[PDB]
């Protein structure tokens, strides 16, 4: 039973997600949402460029 | 467009067999059989001229 | 009549400021805060029409 | 299978229809020859044009429209113009003798001889149709073909088709601008078929569109083409849910159900917000909050009536483009907390919002700026009764010493029609006041 | 005709009556509190007697 | 089994949407608050009609009678309202308060 | 000092001032000799 | 081999169900074609609970998609995980609903219900144990409310011994988005309370608030909403699909959570829900999951737990963990905030533990609460209903599609006395 | 396993707390990214007092960060040791009251106080045997005084027995930074008296002249003032955080300092203190530390202790050092300046000898005096308050905000009561 009941086992685990491209998190981890606008700033720059040129 | 870039993650988008814009409504799945023109259903191959 | 938007109404002027809220924490209560303003607004409106 | 039949009656209706079908063909990629250079569709995977056009075996896409007018001029102009190869020859029905700006002449003498032919053409179009949403009737209240013949056609359509949506787009006379003289008589006479036969009648006002084009589009000298293009933009924003994918899709029946409270109250104001000119779009954000506030601003309305002197019964906002429901709800909350917009007491709700993905298309050589965001508000309010008050004030002071009545009596109608129609419009004004109170 | 200070005047009416109510509640609270300490001391004495 | 028929006052755009007093909804001292309403006998404990402000109006129906809500007047007179003391925030209306004269 | 239009004060209290206002608004007062020396 | 038949009505219900089958296909390692591509046999034992065998190793979901608008049918067929569903259980009509409960119930919505019940009957007697029926929809439109309640009534008339859990997205007044949603909600709550014996009411404003505070989520849209709803959809039935230290299925939750028959509207929740900026500052511990379950802002039904008393609380945990730690946390919450708990029920918590976490996380949790604070949304719906029923607004549509005002009066009276029953059981002495 | 929850409010509070967390981090070996890189084993033993352990080697602080303007919030986040704080513990309003007790207490902060109590209750729940709460509020300003004392009142209702210490950055009569700081100080230390277990009040001009005279150093700015206050705050709890030869925590300090419930206002003092030029020419010994503690110029308050009687004096020593020298030095001090000690309290000095010295030095000492000469600070504050309030200057900003003059008068009256009680125990005799 020691594998999780170790007092220093909190120093051995990755938090939940680590980075933004972590393979283990998916649609069932309920932590990789599609709502974060990672490309939001690039999209805003593209919209500004399109509006200016038009 | 937000919806254009996050297309294929958007809830309501139907059967993008169109390249200039994706939001033209493809209603080939509904198509009750009295006026059906044998359109390609969203999970099968196309016809001669593939287009 | 107040300002033309409820966002810029300021916390010392809304009818449910925290002073009023800690008063309404007990039963009965019911400050006569809005009926007087309604009556004054109606009187001023009738003055404008006359 | 969703489809609509567009009936354009009168010179105003025909010209507005010309602009509308130009916008529709540009939106769906159909060139004015009538053939679709698809060139990007994979197979027959495009069903967006079904609601307006009928693809035939020659590669052509004939529109689902009927153009009728009693003088041959503008209809023959359409036959001699560019869209000759696009319109069906028998859809553009025309007469010989004009209706002479006369409701009696358009309803009892000249309108009784081609009503059978236009009803036959409508019958063929509806039999070709199989999922008909309804009829978009474009006309003017100025008088003649757009008043009398339109009234007779609407009566006949209500008798035969029955449970079908009939959305009316009516040119309304201005408070003080006018181009005719007997158009108060014509409007008073045609209040009935837009009151007891219509289902949702959007009035538009030439002064309001003139002021919009003078202040927002920077057009010092505008013609009717810009007005008709704006009306085309509005009707395209209305019908976009039937032909483009969207987050919330608002069809015609759902639109009417969420708009009209009572069968008598079916006259909502219409507002379109993208409105800025091309050079002035460089300086404005044109966000969701801005385009929602531009609709409720009492200067972009397309009827010359101030909505601050009234109560909003309901609003149907149709957002178009990169508009997200969180910004929609934030704009709705700001509008609801705003003091100026006053909603009626029996409607704690009142915002039917429908988000559509496909952003609007810009006409080549247009005046509207090409934008990413759009809103089209269709608001039922009690402030439209000011236009009727001005109208029947004009009618009363005309009809005091019986001016122009001899023409109508000679073309057949009785004098009691004026009294009955005046009393019906007075009842409508009292009904709107009673609803608002 | 109503004064052009009706909203502020009514708000400070509400503030004054809330202030009077909370001073009287403070008096009632300190009375209840010293009664509570008297009860607690008596309970301690009774426990020791037991 | 009885009739509710709620009644609301005139619209005023200072009313902040929907507001419920927290004495009806306090789940820490409710066993004292509700029995206080019972012992008073004029304050209804009923579950509905909690929002005395629903849209932009006040509830004239059973959230306390008009007696004891219209009686909270801290002795205000127009004679002392037209001449505000200098150290308070109401003295900046003196440019318009002296325009009114004084009769009653 | 200068009035300051506060509530009851110097006796009676919130409940007694409200009851007096109720009596005044509904009709005659409660009684003259009520609240002897404000108890 | 107990197994659940899923039904989904309306655009909202269809999109929630599509996200739900996406989530529980990731949980079993099933590609959208239908094959099993997982690694362990634990994802393959109880695959029959939601999926039915086809030829080869293909798994067709036991789901029925119903709508009166074909556009949403095309959208959910051609969207993500649209290939998993069978085209035969895509029964639809080509008319629409018009946000009309009368049109969805007493008109052409009742034309489609024959084929709908034929499909549901085919799936129901394609079973061997048939644990129950699980419906998702919204009480804001025509097909979601009217047709959904028609299926509820007919399925309960057919099989009145099966666990019927429906979720339903209730309308929030500060989201609006429809003008006749109080009419649609009042005419459907009557059928929900009378027939359905398990309801997990979900609110869009609560979902938006969760997205905007606990997840930042600069532009959440309708994807994240259905994603969280699917999380709580899987967390209530995880013990049927995976083994655990302390199992509890839908019937056990209904027994331990519903004290009286018309007392069954719940307040779902999920944990952990961590923002990207606070990802590295958080250590997943059982007390932390217990707190995020018992946080007010984490609720998914727009109620405030402090604004009422809990009757019963189901706590379903997932992952390897300690039963002592779980039990001490769920006892410590009762000992701490005992005022927000009814005193006539000792041990207001049902506790379930499953030792199979979701893919990704090592631990997760699911809250279900039969709180008496659920009455406030019903009161808001009732006050909007009487606001737009005072002047008989928008009734000509319903009378045209064949309803009288007496049905509206029944709906109002039933909602009023249901809220009064909540208040009476809430303000009850111990004995 | 005794825990302290730290709270910073206002610009000065956030800056002082940031410097405090910096010294705690490099005293316990915590690097800017929050990972233990220390050398001794006696640095991670008692670290749960101030740090909540996270996943990996992360150690977040148990602090609550409060403001009504985000400028100081962004400055603290962008500065060094800013990534250690949890992003949930950054509660800030948007308007900003600003030099206004009424706007900081009755409104603005009075709706943010619910979320701040949520965070404070969260940190208190995430503990075992919580020692209490320390605040670094900044009397004389806006959010620090009014909303800070509001937080003190609410957490005193919530947790009545846990030790409350504030650090009280009380204004000056001759610095003259704010025109309404007498109003704020008079109206807020009234709230401090009835609510705090103990206040370690620190002014600004004594920090100025300790830097100018004891340290010279010609550039303290605010950083070195925060360093001095921060060193004192570490010294008042080094016996709790580290093993020692004679331990004394905050409760022991409060019990041995206060003789009466409203005499809990302390004069702090840190006394290893020398310039760069006099660093090597100054022997570091226990008598030298005691001599620098019992010096009027080394006091962190404006109150000269020569005209005033000490009630109780605490010496928290840090280092490997001899009890015989410590006791002989306190006895020597009591024998020499016997006229500055009250006769009715014999042996009124407390020893608290720890083991681990602060980083860099080898011995240190923290002085906690409870002299009766502290009444003159409140005397000057009340003199300025009664100079302003006679003409009712700057009073509309409070009265139209929502207060009244009766609260000002009663605050002045209880200020005079506190001053009179300090004078009574200054003039009290033995028999
Ligand atoms: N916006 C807009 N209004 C038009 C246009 N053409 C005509 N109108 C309006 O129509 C009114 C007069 O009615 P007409 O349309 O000219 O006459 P009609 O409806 O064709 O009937 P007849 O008189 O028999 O020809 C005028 O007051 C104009 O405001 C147009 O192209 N655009
Ligand atoms: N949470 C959530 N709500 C939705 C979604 N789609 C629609 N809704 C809500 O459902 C309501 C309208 O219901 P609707 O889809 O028209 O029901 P239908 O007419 O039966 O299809 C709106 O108020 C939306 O807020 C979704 O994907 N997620
Ligand atoms: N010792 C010290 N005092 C400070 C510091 N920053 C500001 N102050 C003092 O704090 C007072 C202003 O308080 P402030 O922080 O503005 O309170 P707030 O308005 O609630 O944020 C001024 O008189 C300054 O002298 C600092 O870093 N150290
Ligand atoms: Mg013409």
């Amino acid at each position: 039973e020691w594998d999780l009941y170790d007092p220093e086992a909190k120093k051995k685990d990755k938090p939940a997600r680590v980075s933004d491209d972590d393979p283990r998190c998916g649609p069932s981890s309920i932590q990789k949402f599609d709502g974060e606008d990672l490309g939001g700033k690039e999209r805003k720059k593209l919209m500004e460029e399109q509006m200016r040129e038009w | 467009t937000f919806w254009s870039h996050h297309k294929e993650k958007i809830p309501g988008v139907s059967q993008i067999k169109t390249l200039d814009t994706p939001f033209k409504k493809n209603s080939a799945f509904s198509k009750p059989i009295a006026e059906g023109t044998d359109q390609p259903q969203p999970y099968e191959q196309e016809t001669h001229p593939f287009l | 009549i107040g300002p033309e938007l409820q966002s810029d109404l300021e916390t010392r002027e809304k009818l449910t400021r925290p002073i009023v809220r800690v008063f309404q924490r007990h039963p009965g209560t019911n400050l006569p805060e809005a009926q007087g303003i309604i009556r004054g607004a109606a009187g001023l409106d009738e003055s404008l029409l006359r | 299978m969703r489809e609509c039949i567009s009936i354009h009656v009168g010179q105003a209706g025909v010209q507005i229809g010309n602009a509308c079908w130009e916008l529709y063909c540009l939106e769906h990629g159909i060139q004015p020859d009538g053939q679709m250079p698809s060139d990007k569709t994979i197979g027959g995977g495009d069903d967006s044009f079904n609601t307006f056009f009928s693809e035939t075996g020659a590669g052509k896409h004939v529109p689902r429209a009927v153009f009728v007018d009693l003088e041959p001029t503008v209809v023959d102009e359409v036959r001699t113009g560019t869209y000759r190869q696009l319109f069906h020859p028998e859809q553009l029905i025309t007469g010989k003798e004009d209706a002479a700006n006369n409701y009696a002449r358009g309803h009892y003498t000249i309108g009784k001889e081609i009503v059978d032919l236009v009803l036959d053409r409508i019958r063929k179009l509806a039999d070709q149709c199989t999922g008909l949403q309804g009829f978009l009737i474009f006309h003017s209240f100025g008088g003649g073909t757009g008043s009398g013949f339109a009234s007779l056609l609407m009566e006949r359509l209500s008798v035969d088709y029955g449970k079908k949506s009939k959305l009316e787009f009516a040119i309304y006379p201005a408070p003080q601008i006018s181009t005719a003289v007997v158009e108060p008589y014509n409007t008073i006479l045609t209040t009935h078929t837009t009151l007891e036969h219509s289902d949702c009648a959007f009035m538009v006002d030439n002064e309001a569109i003139y002021d919009i084009c003078r202040r927002n589009l920077d057009i010092e000298r505008p013609t009717y083409t810009n007005l008709n293009r704006l009306i085309a933009q509005i009707v395209s924003s209305i019908t976009a849910s039937l032909r483009f994918d969207g987050a919330l899709n608002v069809d015609l029946t759902e639109f009417q159900t969420n708009l009209v409270p009572y069968p008598r109250i079916h006259f909502p104001l219409a507002t379109y917000a993208p409105v800025i000119s091309a050079e002035k779009a460089y300086h404005e954000q044109l966000s969701v909050a801005e385009i929602t506030n531009a609709c409720f601003e009492p200067a972009n309305q397309m009827v010359k009536c101030d909505p601050r002197h009234g109560k909003y019964m309901a609003c149907c906002m149709l957002y178009r483009g990169d508009v997200v429901p969180k910004d929609v709800n934030a704009a709705i909350a700001t509008i609801k907390t705003k003091r100026t917009i006053q909603f009626v007491d029996w409607c704690p709700t009142g915002f039917k919002v429908g988000i559509n993905y496909q952003p609007p298309t810009v006409v080549p050589g247009g005046d509207l700026a090409k934008v990413q965001r759009a809103v089209c508000m269709l608001s039922n309010t009690t402030a439209i009764a000011e236009a009727w008050a001005r109208l029947d004030h004009k009618f009363d002071l005309m009809y005091a010493k019986r001016a122009f009545v001899h023409w109508y009596v000679g073309e057949g109608m009785e004098e009691g029609e004026f009294s009955e129609a005046r009393e019906d419009l007075a009842a409508l004004e009292k009904d709107y006041e009673e609803v608002g109170v | 005709d109503a004064l052009p200070s009706l909203r502020d005047n009514c708000a400070q009416q509400s503030n004054t009556v809330v202030h009077q109510y909370v001073r009287e509640c403070r008096i009632s609270l300190v009375k209840l509190r010293d009664s509570f300490l008297e009860t607690n001391e008596e309970v301690k004495s009774l426990i020791r007697g037991k | 089994s009885y009739q509710s028929i709620p009644r609301f006052s005139k619209l005023h755009p200072v009313i902040p949407r929907r507001y419920v007093p927290e004495w009806k909804n306090d789940m820490k001292n409710r066993e004292l608050l509700v029995k206080n309403c019972e012992m008073s006998g004029i304050i209804p404990k009923g579950p509905h009609d909690e929002s005395l402000f629903l849209d932009k109006r006040e509830r004239m129906n059973e959230v306390e009678p008009r007696v004891r809500v219209e009686a909270k007047h801290p002795n205000f007179e127009r004679y002392d309202g037209l001449r505000p003391e200098f150290h308070t925030a109401q003295s900046k209306y003196q440019s318009s308060l002296m325009f009114r004269k004084d009769n009653t | 000092q200068d009035k300051t239009m506060t509530f009851g004060g110097n006796g009676m209290g919130y409940t007694r001032q409200v009851n007096g206002n109720v009596a005044e608004l509904l009709g005659t007062g409660a009684s003259p000799p009520d609240a002897e020396n404000r108890s | 081999m107990r197994e659940i038949v899923h039904m989904q009505a309306g655009q909202c219900g269809n999109q929630i169900g599509a996200k739900f089958w996406e989530v529980i296909s990731d949980e079993h390692g099933i590609d959208p074609t239908g094959t099993y591509h997982g690694d362990s046999d634990l994802q393959l034992e109880r695959i029959n609970v939601y999926y039915n065998e086809a030829t080869g190793g293909k798994y067709v979901p036991r789901a029925v998609l119903v709508d009166l608008e074909p556009g949403t049918m095309d959208s959910v067929r051609s969207g993500p995980f649209g290939q998993i569903f069978r085209p035969d259980n895509f029964v639809f009509g080509q008319s629409g609903a018009g946000n009309n409960w009368a049109k969805g119930h007493y008109t052409e919505g009742a034309e489609l219900v024959d084929s709908v019940l034929d499909v549901v009957r085919k799936e129901a007697e394609s079973c061997d144990c048939l644990q129950g029926f699980q419906l998702t929809h919204s009480l804001g439109g025509g097909t979601g409310s009217g047709m959904g309640t028609l299926l509820i009534s007919k399925i309960r008339e057919e099989y009145p011994d099966r666990i019927m859990n429906t979720f339903s997205v209730v309308p929030s007044p500060k989201v609006s988005d429809t003008v006749v949603e109080p009419y649609n909600a009042t005419l459907s709550v009557h059928q929900l309370v009378e027939n359905t014996d398990e309801t997990y009411c979900i609110d869009n404003e609560a979902l938006y608030d969760i997205c905007f505070r606990t997840l930042k989520l600069t532009t959440p849209t309708y994807g994240d909403l259905n994603h969280l709803v699917s999380a709580t959809m899987s967390g209530v039935t995880t013990c049927l699909r995976f083994p655990g230290q302390l199992n509890a299925d839908l019937r056990k939750l209904a027994v331990n959570m519903v004290p009286f028959p018309r007392l069954h509207f719940f307040m779902p929740g999920f944990a952990p829900l961590t923002s990207r900026g606070s990802q590295q500052y958080r250590a997943l511990t059982v007390p932390e999951l217990t707190q995020q379950m018992f946080d007010a802002k984490n609720m998914m039904a727009a109620c405030d737990p402090r604004h009422g008393r809990y009757l019963t609380v189901a706590a379903i945990f997932r992952g390897r963990m300690s039963m002592k730690e779980v039990d001490e946390q769920m006892l410590n919450v009762q000992n701490k905030n005992s005022s927000y708990f009814v005193e006539w029920i000792p041990n207001n918590v049902k506790t379930a533990v499953c030792d199979i976490p979701p893919r990704g996380l090592k631990m997760s949790a699911t809250f279900i609460g039969n709180s008496t604070a659920i009455q406030e949304l019903f009161k808001r719906i009732s006050e909007q209903f009487t606001a737009m029923f005072r002047r008989k607004a928008f009734l000509h549509w319903y009378t045209g599609e064949g309803m009288d005002e007496m049905e509206f009066t029944e709906a109002e009276s039933n909602m009023n006395d249901l809220v009064s029953e909540y208040q009476q059981y809430q303000d009850a002495t111990a004995e």
